[PDB]
């Protein structure tokens, strides 16, 4: 991301949804599954919550 | 339901977007973005349906078409998500061990990652450099190195 990469970790039992890069914007699904509202005001902001 | 058909209860044109435009084997496209919809418009702005559209999806009429309704406009597969190939032609296959990354069912096994993913790009006509290939758990290619396969054709690749 040009600068800072962030650091995640997936513990592999959950499948990875975008294999290549794309272009990933933030607040894309980068693992299907339900989202929590906790991690939609963090990214998607206030008004998606 | 096992049907991936998607069907248009009243004839409103579709309007494709946040799509991306790849050329396959045929006229139609395939949409390698993850976050797609679709949207009608027949004679006001305001939609109808939306439904959605997963990744390796191959549409049956173009965007924009005014579709009659009741007939199915775009396809796929409801199992597995298709990797289209970036360039058309030969493909090269690296470290291809028979025996412990091949499994008969020609159509093999690429490899297993717990039994060890090679990647390498497509070849141009024969063997040519022109790409990334990725190969997770389970993945299999039933195509063979030579098989000069176009664009935006994808073979089973039996998710694990």
């Amino acid at each position: 991301d040009g600068s800072d990469p962030y650091e995640e970790m997936i513990p592999k039992w959950r499948q990875l949804n975008v294999f290549e890069g794309e272009r990933v914007e933030r607040g894309d699904v980068i693992s299907d599954g339900p989202e929590a509202p906790h991690d939609i005001l963090r990214l998607r902001g206030v008004h998606a919550v | 339901a096992a049907e991936s058909s998607i069907q248009v209860k009243n004839k409103g044109s579709i309007k494709l977007s946040n799509v991306k435009s790849v050329v396959n084997s045929s006229g139609k496209l395939v949409i390698t973005s993850r976050n797609t919809e679709l949207k009608l418009i027949d004679e006001f702005g305001r939609t109808k349906e939306s439904y959605k559209v997963p990744y390796g999806a191959v549409l049956a009429k173009g965007d924009g078409e005014q579709v009659a309704g009741g007939e199915t406009v775009a396809n796929w597969d409801p199992h597995t998500m298709p990797v289209i190939t970036e360039v058309s032609g030969f493909v090269r296959f690296t470290d291809m061990i028979d025996g412990q990354t091949i499994t008969r069912q020609s159509s093999l096994v690429v490899l297993d990652s717990a039994e060890r993913r090679p990647a390498l790009k497509i070849v141009d006509a024969q063997g040519n450099d022109v790409a990334q290939y990725f190969l997770p758990g389970k993945a299999i290619v039933q195509l063979e190195d030579g098989v000069q396969i176009s664009s935006g054709d994808t073979l089973a690749r039996i998710p694990q």
